[PDB]
């Protein structure tokens, strides 16, 4: 949080990259460092490498990598995922007659549909467009 | 893509215009789903995407309603939509698993470690030149441009003198401007979240930073302006590395009538011009589906050599000879000539870039090698047996040719008619079928009109050199 | 036993005990490794003119040599026998008693006066009608040099004077560890 | 409720007033995410984009999703509808049907040409009868090894249809000639024919099997594509 | 320790359950929250 | 094998009598004698 | 494969979040009709 893109690359992306150099069937690595504070490293593997073995190996290296990171980064957490780029489908939820509001539709998709669909067999990941309800407290700095 | 510092409202306006255009193409388009603020490159306010379902194939049967016609029509939204960087209608790759879009995928590397400014300089030269190549269309960066940024510089000495804790200023500004999730609450049996953030009017402009105060240790309130200045800068929002080296990503498409290999060749020609222009020490790699294309093309020679070797060795084992295998493998050029000739002529008189040297062509070539070997073996094994029984070499060979002409020709015609349906196919993956069929059927024709003549002559020559 | 599976299982169990550990221990970092393959070679980087100390060399091996070598065709792992620099605050007791200061006071001022400030964005997502610009606001706050640490403010004197860190301590760049001294052929060295 | 949040107590003034949260902030129920705006045909909408887990059959997964969704539909609020905006499985199903139609057409054409050369119905039926056996046996065998029904294995089958009838054509043609040459009974004639043509049958089979063998030993994505054609064709030739 | 069953459900069971997506081969999940303070979540997988 | 070691013995009573909390004493010794890691700074683009 | 032998393991779900009281009431209506009508012996709810 709070770091420039250069700081991210120098202090996070590069050290994690160096740790990953030496996975079994690695084909190429692609990484990016963003100025909001985020880092992304995508590891591609050779054909015939088992996805589950690759994931466990990546975690095994990440374990020791994560001590070399800035303590704030450590506090944020690091995630490991396996996923493909292409979407199989996109489902659109809408009100044909305009008698259910957009906030409601968005919330309904997030509370009752997203979790059961992301647990069907074969589905690997679900990307949702439109958020759920939240309690929003907007502050007035003059009154503070 | 929209220019730097572009808001969600402007991105959505571009999408409104863009949406109508597709909506008005009524003989071709069924529905469009659009999202503003999201793209494959990343998530930002100046990016957006559209999912466009065309009408059913049964209805889009005229030339006007083909996918490529719509792609060309939409490629003018770049000229009409003026607030965008680009609006790019793209197609899925044949194998949507292996990529995200069709085209080439190029990584420009900074091998010599010259810097982000120099790397960008090279990329802009590349895009400028590629704009002028008639073989390419839609060449673009696949990454965020360098953007103005607001830089705050906090005066530590002043803050310390004023009683202000830099951690305290972090906390206040972070929550006010960025927002913060505190804890959960329950709504209809589900746990949701509670957020605290400043109201919108207080966090739009740098002048609103002068409305926020930080409590010092004495407890008094000192404005943010007392220990922070602010400045406009220029910087990169998103740095990238490919194979442990700083890089940028360039993608494009071949112009109509041009193959994927030709697009890659044009791109590599363009990249070679860089040193002559003064920019030295930049490398490139092909990534993604382009990397797969290059690797598949690289190994066809080894596939051909190996298949020919195994045919040679099995034929030596089966007839306890060396001359018979050489005679057989000597007529393989004549089978292969039809396959290549018919493929090329079909490409030229159909204008199709799909009819090309690809994976389907490769399997067709191996099949044609097999057919040629089969025909040869039919004539020569009978010729050899006739010679063992006791018969002049020429008498045996001419007799065998006469006797086997009918089965050879009917088997070759059976094979050739088997694959003709592939060549004449239409719709739903007909490109692959066309590659296989054109290659195999051409091979069948040359094998029938050229091969049968050459089998006996090569046999008699080889057997006259190596008698008995 | 599959060594990768054994390693993941062990560290997975380790998640369950991390919260019970002391904070000081937690911050340093708990690492898990498996045995695996052995050493092919050891390279020694040294100063043959006694011009560079072991610490700078170590720091130099870690920040400059490490990552280029990791990318070599057949390398599995690269490891350095040593670490990099640290900022070192060495306190004086009598000086602290002069100004009536404690080590905890200095620690509090260090953690208070050295931070990263996160801010947000201009024209952030739920923006106002007619918003024209969206930009990222970054605030550079962390210290970088010994002079900045020397100039940290602690308190004021009774007679309106200013007392900084440099008045009770000796600020220095030094080693993250002081427990080992390594030499190659008799002179400063760091091992890879 | 928002009213409860409005009442959170914050502090007290020197005068004595009690500062609440409503006194400093606006509280309302909104989103947890403000960074996307999704529409469908120009109208506001919500979208779910699904990606398959690696190793799953897309058609199977799409069927399961539609099943679960049809189950869920029964509790929609009044006024909620859904629709697939972006979907790939139509093309897949269509292209499978394409390959199957061309395979049937291949069979018909091969039968016609074999009839053109073998002028009788009896002679003609024998190589035709080979096709079902070899096709179905090849499917059985390759399924034993985990190969599916995809566009590539179907292309291989279509390519094989014209090779698998070969050994049969050779056999039947030799019988017909022998029967014509010396007028003898079908049984005697056949015994004589096989003794003549067994070596040719073996040679044909050996070359056609050998050409497609090395293909199965390449790696990468290209090797995966190759193995389909390779294994299918090899099984077809041995079975023939 | 010390929590009522409702507290366990709101502050632990749903929080842990909302990450149990994307698991290959999952059939169903059964969870309970008891008034002695324990949360149990059982994840069941397809054969193989 | 075991080696001589030095033990600090602090009369809680005197400290109470002298107005010093046992916690203050502990922290002073901890920082003074043991050392302590406070936070990080970025020297030349690397975290130390 | 289960804590104790039994058949027809049914689960009644509170879709659209009615509440615990509502779920218990719905279950009770079900259990009342189950005993009274046909082809059912020993229909009981499991937990506390
Ligand atoms: C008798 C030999 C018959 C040769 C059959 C023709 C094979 C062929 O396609 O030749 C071209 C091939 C390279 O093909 P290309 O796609 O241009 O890859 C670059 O060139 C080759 O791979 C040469 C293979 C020669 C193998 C000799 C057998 C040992
Ligand atoms: C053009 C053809 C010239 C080569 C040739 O025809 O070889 C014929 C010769 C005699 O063959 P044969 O009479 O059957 O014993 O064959 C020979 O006498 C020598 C041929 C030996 C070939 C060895 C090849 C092994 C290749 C696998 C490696
Ligand atoms: C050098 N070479 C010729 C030896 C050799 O020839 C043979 C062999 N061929 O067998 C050996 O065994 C060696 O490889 C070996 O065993 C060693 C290590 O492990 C090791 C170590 O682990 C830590 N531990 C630390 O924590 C240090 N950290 C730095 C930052 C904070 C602390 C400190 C340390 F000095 C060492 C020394 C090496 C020696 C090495």
């Amino acid at each position: 949080p709070g770091a420039s893109a250069e700081t991210v690359e120098n202090t996070v992306t590069q050290i994690i990259e160096q740790q990953m150099n030496g996975l079994d069937g690695l084909r190429y690595i692609s990484s990016n460092s963003a100025g909001n504070g985020q880092a992304s490293i995508q590891l591609n593997f050779e054909q015939g490498v088992d996805p589950d073995i690759a994931q466990v190996q990546v975690q095994n290296k990440l374990q020791s990598a994560t001590a070399l990171l800035p303590e704030d980064v450590q506090r944020q957490g690091v995630t490991v995922t396996k996923s493909g780029a292409s979407f199989l489908q996109v489902i659109a939820f809408y009100s044909p007659d305009n008698n259910l509001s957009d906030s409601d539709i968005k919330d309904y998709v997030n509370s009752s549909i997203k979790e059961p669909l992301s647990r069907v067999a074969g589905v690997g990941e679900v990307q949702v467009f439109g958020g759920s309800y939240a309690m929003r407290i907007w502050l007035d700095p003059a009154k503070l | 893509q929209l220019p730097p510092n572009a808001t969600l409202d402007r991105t959505g306006k571009v999408i409104d215009t863009m949406t109508n255009f597709f909506m008005n193409e009524k003989d071709t388009v069924e529905s469009i789903f659009t999202v503003s603020g999201f793209s494959f490159t990343g998530v930002g306010q100046n990016a957006g995407i559209g999912f466009v379902k065309l009408k059913d194939w049964s209805k889009r049967t005229t030339p006007e309603t083909q996918i490529g016609s719509l792609i060309q029509r939409g490629m003018a939204l770049n000229m009409i939509i003026k607030d965008a960087s680009y609006v790019m209608p793209l197609q899925l790759p044949a194998m949507p698993e292996l990529g995200v879009t069709a085209g080439f995928n190029l990584q420009l590397k900074d091998s010599s470690g010259q810097g982000h400014e120099k790397l960008i300089a090279a990329r802009n030269t590349i895009l400028g030149l590629a704009s002028q190549d008639k073989r390419l269309v839609g060449v673009r960066p696949n990454g965020q441009e360098d953007t103005p940024q607001y830089q705050i510089n906090v005066d530590q000495a002043q803050a310390g003198a004023m009683g202000v804790s830099i951690a305290e200023i972090n906390n206040t500004m972070r929550i006010a401007w960025g927002g913060s999730y505190i804890n959960d609450f329950v709504d209809r049996g589900r746990v949701k979240k509670v957020y605290v953030q400043g109201d919108a009017g207080s966090r739009m402009m740098p002048e609103d930073l002068n409305k926020w105060y930080v409590r010092n240790n004495k407890g008094e309130m000192v404005p943010f302006s007392a220990f922070a200045t602010g400045e406009w800068t220029y910087g990169s929002p998103r740095l990238e590395r490919y194979n442990g080296v700083s890089s940028v990503n360039i993608q494009g498409t071949p112009a109509p009538g041009v193959s994927s290999g030709d697009a890659m060749k044009a791109m590599e020609e363009i990249i070679g011009k860089l040193p002559s222009m003064g920019l030295q020490g930049f490398d490139y790699e092909w990534t993604g589906l382009s990397l797969e294309e290059r690797e598949s093309g690289a190994q066809a020679p080894f596939l051909y050599a190996l298949s020919l070797l195994i045919v040679f060795l099995c034929l030596a084992a089966l007839y306890e000879s060396w001359s018979i295998p050489f005679s057989v493998l000597l007529v393989v050029p004549l089978g292969v000539i039809g396959a290549i000739v018919l493929t090329y002529l079909g490409m030229i008189i159909k204008g199709d870039p799909n009819l090309s040297n690809n994976i389907y062509f490769q399997v067709a070539i191996i099949a044609v090698i097999g057919l040629s070997a089969k025909n040869a073996i039919l004539i020569v094994e009978f010729a050899k047996e006739l010679q063992e029984k006791g018969e002049d070499l020429l008498d045996a060979t001419l007799h065998a040719a006469k006797m086997r002409l009918r089965p050879i020709i009917m088997t070759t015609l059976a094979f050739g008619f088997g694959v003709l349906p592939l060549a004449l196919s239409t719709g739903a993956g007909a490109g692959s079928q066309h590659s296989v069929g054109f290659g195999v059927l051409g091979g069948v024709l040359s094998a029938t009109f050229l091969g049968i003549f050459f089998i006996p002559v090569f046999y008699v020559w080889i057997r006259s050199i190596f008698k008995y | 036993v599959d060594p990768d599976i054994a390693q993941v299982q062990v560290q997975n169990k380790l998640q369950s005990a991390t919260a019970l550990l002391p904070e000081d221990v937690q911050r340093q970092g708990v690492t898990v490794t498996k045995s695996g393959a052995s050493f092919l070679q050891v390279i020694a980087f040294y100063s043959p003119d006694n011009n560079l100390s072991d610490s700078d060399i170590k720091d130099y091996v870690n920040s400059s040599i490490k990552e280029p070598l990791s990318r070599v065709a057949g390398v599995g792992e690269v490891q350095v026998f040593g670490g990099s620099y640290a900022m070192r605050i060495w306190l004086d007791p009598a000086k602290l008693t002069s100004y009536q200061l404690t080590p905890s006071d200095i620690a509090t001022a260090l953690q208070a006066q050295n931070s990263q400030v996160a801010v947000g964005q201009l024209g952030g997502a739920p923006a106002v009608q007619g918003q024209v610009l969206n930009a990222t606001v970054n605030a550079q706050s962390l210290l970088q040099t010994p002079e900045q640490f020397k100039n940290i403010f602690l308190k004021n004197t009774a007679s309106g004077a200013e007392v900084r860190l440099k008045d009770v301590a000796r600020v220095e760049l030094g080693s993250d560890n002081y427990q080992f001294d390594s030499k190659f052929n008799g002179k400063p060295a760091a091992g890879l | 409720t928002p009213e409860q949040f409005k009442n959170i107590f914050l502090k007290n003034t020197a005068s004595g007033a009690e500062v609440r949260l409503k006194d400093v902030a606006r509280v309302e129920l909104g989103s947890d995410n403000y960074q996307f705006d999704s529409k469908f045909n120009g109208k506001p909408a919500a979208g779910l984009a699904i990606k398959i887990a690696t190793g799953a059959n897309a058609l199977d997964t799409a069927e399961a999703v539609e099943q679960r969704l049809s189950e869920l539909r029964k509790n929609y609020p009044t006024g909620l509808a859904d629709k697939l905006a972006y979907d790939t499985t139509p093309f897949i199903r269509l292209s499978i049907e394409s390959v199957v139609h061309t395979l049937i057409e291949a069979v018909i054409l091969v039968f016609i040409v074999m009839f053109l050369f073998l002028q009788n119905w009896r002679a003609t039926i024998i190589p035709t009868l080979a096709v079902p056996v070899v096709v179905l046996g090849t499917f059985a065998v390759i399924n034993i090894f985990g190969f599916s029904i995809n566009t590539l294995t179907m292309f291989a089958m279509v390519l094989a249809i014209g090779l698998l009838v070969d050994d049969a054509i050779v056999v039947v043609e030799n019988v017909e000639r022998v029967m014509s040459e010396d007028h003898t009974d079908p049984v005697t004639a056949t015994s004589r024919s096989m003794q003549q043509i067994s070596g040719a049958l073996v040679g044909i089979t050996s070359v056609l099997t050998a050409v497609f063998v090395p293909m199965a030993f390449f790696g990468g994505t290209t090797g995966v594509i190759y193995r389909q054609f390779s294994i299918t064709l090899v099984t077809a030739m041995v079975l023939s």
